[PDB]
């Protein structure tokens, strides 16, 4: 457990994998977590199955994360439920990895669009809802790709990279009403790659949550446009 | 006007005197930016709908207001 | 001067400010440069006139860089031309620099396609054109805030940022053939850009430059020149830092 | 809380300060720590009493972690008295800040010694005693000049840069067996070093400062636990920073 | 061939390698070479030898770099014999490389007040003789583990990391009189390893001198503080 | 005196008539640190010799550089 001073978080793209269990951490810490679903609603309603038959607090949504009025209309139907919003996760992201000469300009734009200018429109949301209540915590989930690059994926390591510059930029205009915004470069998580880790493992995805809630948590309140490194050692 | 007054005063800690319909907001009123931006959308709150960037480029004192809301009302 | 095996290098939005010094400055180092213009071409025009008048190589092209076509296009033009293309350097950007609450989406993808878009493309057709020769060197001009990120700045610095870590990413793609991709973040450049701006906003820049002045456009071009030079054949996907000590 | 497998912590010059509240801040997690000083015991003592009043496990020791054999010895005995050592924080650090023209090479190896070697000696004797656990967290107390760097501060910059190289290494050579090394770079943190300091010259720093504020001691020691906690399992040779957003 | 404003340069350990090279290269450019030796004085007097045959200017030196002394006095008397210093190399680096547990504290001081010390000393100087000019140029042999770190090299790492963050802090002291201090970092210079280089090959000392050409230049005018990856690619 | 005044005002770019004994370097001469410290060394030209950290740190006006010379010599 941990402290939260809030109350509420948005976690985007969190039916499965990773977001599925940031939701899981988060609300097992106290917090009314609403995990977002884009296509199917039977993963994500079985995801707040398991949370509600545990006694956490778990509410879904249905929203395009690339899409800014539905985006803004939920970021309002949230405030309007919950009276108000506290934290947000910034985690939906997709790849269409290719060498660049196998690689048009769609190929690149559905990953920016996708995986960059949803964290946009997240973080400028986050701005406008949490000004008043002077009070809150954005991260970004992002990647080692977009820190040291990778051959193949031009279009992942730009989105990433640019969200993690942006995000320090989104920091630095949320300072100003106590707005924290963060980055997590996850490794990579669950073989030739092994080898590379230092601690010669894959690393779990409830690590990765775990690391979000510290940044969402009030043991991060110094901390902001930080770029956190959860490699287990393979990129330093 | 009068509430006009009163809302720009709570929304950056200013003494209701301080509001002279040419009092500027940063050389006067002492505003930093954002803080103007989201007067403005204060503004907004009172159903003044989206009075439009051009007035928003064209804003600085408070007299400033009193237009571009009579004027979209 | 420096020492280049390449011959000739294309250089996007060259036409005035930081763009215009890397073009003089390779044009003078032996390089024969394409000078590109998005709009007007009477100022391009001049610069290569000046070009040509001190003895150098030098030729307009009018693309713009956000369209994959013309880009394409025109690259393939200018091998058909010389023989082939040596050197890149991605310059073109532009900024629109709003609070983020009042930032629409279209003042995001409009300095995204601009500024990250068009690197994208030069990138992708410096691979493919420099494949067949195996030689090549790409620079792309970041920012500073790419690096350390501003307020208002958030279109900028994702484009600046995403340039960085996709410029690594083609440093990686194209290294085996020797194709060497690299990153310039400049600090503040006395350019168009900046002109207009509050003095007084201004001279809070100069306090924290330890160089205490202004950084000129050619010096970020010869950093550019030295990034594509043969000097530096051992130094691919740097990101290097010409700030004059704002961010270290 | 946080949620910790180990036991108990060692935390170098932890009498006063940012090391006095690490220290807290872990005991009040239900681990057991133990302060360490190097002159008076006094505070070191009022602070143990404190924590013990408060229903906590507590325990004060004397080296100078600079010298090698006080250091070793110290860390056997206090395996010797609770059958092992989980958690390390190297946070011994000193500042003599003078031009680096009248700086003698005295006060060089000052910082050097004090802050750079003791923390040396920690991770090594770190590696020998929970190598056999296969179990470990360290973390050293680096600063944010180990990073920028800054003016009259050639000493402390290279101990602390230096000290973020080695803590690299150190977590190359410690991860195959789950000892994980980290370190915190903490921005102006309102503590003895800082007091004594020109008004006007620390009005300078609340102007760079995102957050607009100094950053409490409490604050660097929640980052401190939550490195050494069992959250940041998957995290080894991260420099994490908390100075607030003055460097990013 | 480069611009060079400056006259001479002092390269320390510069007998053979990477610094013999540095000293080729920037005689070749016109600059006046300090070769500096510890040892013997055959292969410094060969390596002056090959550059006057040549048609360069060259000129040896007998000081040790980890000595305050010894150094102080040297750059003493070539502002005398020259006039005055332009340029400064800190080359000089040795490594004693232990796992941690086999190594005690005089494996590691000797590394520091050999790789580290000896670069503070220079620094120093060059603060103190370029003053009056205004104007002057030092650049630090550093290293990749001075950035992402090794295993076996805890001392090594330190040392270099160290000359790094001194030498932002060099540069910020020095900007004042128009002085500029930058670090190099090589990768691996002439077999395991290769697979790690995308370059794919071993880098040759002629580039590193290169990469220490251009920052001496006035090309790298407004290049201050910064850390220059020599490096193939092996770290980004 | 007057020499010192000449070889201070050189240093750092100021007329004669500021030097008075009471003129304080920084707060009136206006100097940041490093040429002060510049400007001692440079009265170590004169073979001040080593005028001690000790004044360094109890130096501020120009009166206050003809002590630790005067006394040095
Ligand atoms: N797993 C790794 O190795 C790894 C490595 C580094 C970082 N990461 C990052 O960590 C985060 C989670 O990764 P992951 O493994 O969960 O990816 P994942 O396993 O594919 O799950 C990502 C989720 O994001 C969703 N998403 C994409 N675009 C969306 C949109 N517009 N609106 C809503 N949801 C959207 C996907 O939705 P759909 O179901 O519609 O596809 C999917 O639910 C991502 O940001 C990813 O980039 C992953
Ligand atoms: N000055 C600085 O402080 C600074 C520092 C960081 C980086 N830089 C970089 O410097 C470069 C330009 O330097 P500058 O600041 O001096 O800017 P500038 O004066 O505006 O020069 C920018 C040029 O790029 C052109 N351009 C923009 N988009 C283009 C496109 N799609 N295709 C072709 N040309 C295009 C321009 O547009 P028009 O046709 O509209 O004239 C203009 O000629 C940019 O990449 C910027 O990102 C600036
Ligand atoms: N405050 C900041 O802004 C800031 C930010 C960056 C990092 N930190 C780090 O914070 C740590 C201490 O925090 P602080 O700034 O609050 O300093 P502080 O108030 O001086 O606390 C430093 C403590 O470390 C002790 N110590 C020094 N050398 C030691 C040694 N060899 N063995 C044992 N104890 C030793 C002290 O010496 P005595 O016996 O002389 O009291 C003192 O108790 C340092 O590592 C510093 O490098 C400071
Ligand atoms: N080669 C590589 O793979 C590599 C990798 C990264 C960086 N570097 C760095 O690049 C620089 C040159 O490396 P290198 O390959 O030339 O090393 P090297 O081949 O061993 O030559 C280094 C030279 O430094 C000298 N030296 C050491 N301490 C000295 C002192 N106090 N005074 C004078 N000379 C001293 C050595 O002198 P002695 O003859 O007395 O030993 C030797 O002449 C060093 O800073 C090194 O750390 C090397
Ligand atoms: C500039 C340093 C080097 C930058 C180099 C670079 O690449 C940046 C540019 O292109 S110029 C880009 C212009 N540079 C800036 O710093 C503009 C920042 N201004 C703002 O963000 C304003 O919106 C703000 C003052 C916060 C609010 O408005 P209100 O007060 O009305
Ligand atoms: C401080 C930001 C966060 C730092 C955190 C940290 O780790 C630094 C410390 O420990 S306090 C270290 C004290 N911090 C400083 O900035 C002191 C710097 N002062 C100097 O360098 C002076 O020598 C100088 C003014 C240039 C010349 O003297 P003259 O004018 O007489």
């Amino acid at each position: 457990s941990m402290q939260f001073t809030g109350k509420n978080v948005l976690i985007t793209g969190a039916s499965k994998g990773i977001g599925a269990e940031i939701a899981r951490t988060l609300a097992s810490m106290g917090l009314k977590v609403w995990i977002n679903y884009r296509s199917n609603a039977e993963v994500a309603d079985a995801l707040k199955n398991e949370l509600e038959e545990k006694g956490y607090k778990a509410a879904v949504i249905k929203f395009d994360a690339a899409s800014e009025s539905d985006f803004v209309e939920a970021i309002q139907a949230i405030v309007q439920s919950d009276g108000g919003l506290s934290y947000l996760v910034n985690n939906a992201g997709v790849v269409r990895d290719k060498l660049a000469i196998k690689m048009k300009t769609e190929d690149f734009h559905h990953v920016i669009d996708n995986n960059l200018t949803s964290a946009f429109i997240g973080c400028r949301e986050a701005l406008k809802v949490m000004s008043k209540s002077r009070f809150g915590s954005v991260v970004n989930i992002a990647s080692i790709i977009g820190e040291r690059g990778n051959m193949g994926q031009t279009n992942y390591s730009a989105s990433k990279g640019g969200m993690i510059a942006m995000s320090k930029s989104f920091a630095y205009e949320g300072a100003l009403r106590n707005i924290r915004f963060n980055s997590v470069t996850p490794g990579f998580i669950e073989a030739d790659y092994v080898k590379n880790i230092p601690l010669n493992r894959l690393g779990a995805a409830k690590e990765v949550a775990e690391a979000v809630a510290f940044l969402l948590s009030d043991h991060s309140s110094y901390i902001t446009g930080e770029t956190l490194k959860v490699n287990g050692g393979l990129y330093m | 006007f009068e509430d006009i007054q009163a809302v720009i005063a709570e929304q950056l800690n200013v003494d209701a005197a301080q509001v002279t319909p040419e009092a500027e907001f940063v050389k006067d009123l002492g505003a930093d930016s954002l803080d103007v931006v989201e007067l403005i959308m204060a503004l907004e709150e009172k159903f003044g709908i989206e009075i439009p960037d051009e007035q928003a480029e064209k804003i600085v004192n408070v007299g400033d207001v009193v237009k571009y809301i009579e004027d979209n009302k």
